[PDB]
């Protein structure tokens, strides 16, 4: 109510990339499945089959370091990595609702 | 999204940022502030969300701060394939984070954001520490960039940008209100608390606003300030 600041975390770049976001994911594990399910709805349906196909090719868009972080995030959250990759690439897909166009 | 950069009479540069997100209430529960540390030293900080390891609102403490606004033009049907293509070709949030990690000075960061290469259309707002070190970088369709810096001697002491261009930009109530409010408060004695008043004015703050944040990279304790300056709106 009165203290509405975002929770603070330290991401140690000295740790292996697959372990860096463990605490962040563990603390918000309750909300993650609903966020994913609700974010996907903002992707235009005709392009959803393509996004999931392209998102599995994780090695093509990110450095090895970022690949391991995304894989670690998918492992800790228990959510499919292709969806996590897709949301990170389509950073603004749920920011501005454009479904009325389709 | 509303990003503001202002330099007061004393030379201090303030970076204000509102994040508007259609999926408003769900995102508030996973908004976090992050310090990226290496060898016990903060390399850079940022705001992000659980599941997202890129940075769209961040700071290189003592050197510069950056925020990215999505840029929406007409003909979304005509260009959707090209929009998706550039987003995959150069992931935006990780490009920003890479700049925060490998570019040490305001001037270095501005040039990195200005390189002629495929980049998703957007506005990159960068704030520095020296004079006139405040710029809006316009990433155009689909590889060019334009810069619009501060000109305090021409009485251009602030920059405001949202999500649109052309008619829709000039009619954006968020952008119009913020410009009016900055003029009311005036350049002199404009500080971070002045930025809070601007960012909290309706409709700069609105039903879709997830958080409001202020960044002053020039502060001797900029990291400490940024760690407590963000407000998740009710
Ligand atoms: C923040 O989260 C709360 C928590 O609600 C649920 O928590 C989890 C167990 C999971 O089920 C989430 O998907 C839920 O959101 C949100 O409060 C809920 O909001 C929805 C909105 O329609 C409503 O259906 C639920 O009844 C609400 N639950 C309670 C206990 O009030 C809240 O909306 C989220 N946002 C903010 C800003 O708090």
């Amino acid at each position: 109510k009165l203290d509405r600041k975002p929770r603070h975390y330290e991401i140690n770049l000295d740790e292996p990339p697959s372990q860096r976001w463990n605490q962040v994911i563990k603390d918000h594990l309750e909300y993650l499945p609903g966020v994913v399910e609700e974010t996907k709805k903002y992707i235009p349906k005709p392009l959803q089959p393509f996004v999931w196909w392209a998102a599995s090719k994780i090695d093509r868009y990110f450095t090895t370091e970022i690949q391991e972080e995304l894989k670690g995030i998918a492992s800790e959250s228990g959510l499919p990595i292709g969806e996590i990759v897709g949301m990170n690439i389509l950073y603004d897909v749920a920011a501005f609702d454009r479904r009325h166009i389709f | 999204c509303t990003s503001i950069v202002a330099q007061n009479s004393a030379g201090q540069i303030i970076h204000g940022r509102n994040l508007d997100y259609d999926m408003t209430e769900l995102l508030k529960n996973i908004t976090i502030h992050v310090d990226f540390v290496r060898n016990g030293t903060i390399q850079y900080s940022g705001l992000t969300f659980a599941l997202y390891n890129g940075v769209l609102t961040g700071q290189r403490p003592g050197e510069y701060s950056v925020s990215l606004n999505a840029r929406y033009s007409g003909a979304y049907i005509d260009n959707i394939l090209m929009e998706f293509y550039t987003k995959f070709k150069r992931p935006v949030s990780f490009f920003i984070r890479d700049v925060l990690e490998n570019q040490a000075t305001y001037t270095e960061a501005v040039d990195a954001f200005s390189r002629t290469h495929l980049f998703s259309p957007s506005y990159i707002i960068v704030a520095g520490i020296k004079k006139n070190e405040g710029v809006v970088i316009s990433r155009n369709r689909w590889s060019a960039a334009n810069v619009y810096p501060l000109n305090v001697d021409a009485n251009q002491w602030f920059l405001v940008e949202t999500n649109f261009d052309n008619w829709k930009k000039q009619g954006d109530d968020r952008r119009i209100t913020a410009i009016q409010k900055l003029k009311e408060l005036g350049r002199r004695n404009f500080d971070e608390k002045s930025m809070v008043e601007v960012l909290s004015t309706v409709p700069v703050r609105n039903n879709l606003t997830v958080f409001s944040t202020v960044m002053v990279p020039g502060l001797p304790d900029s990291a400490d300030y940024f760690r407590q300056s963000t407000w998740i709106l009710p």
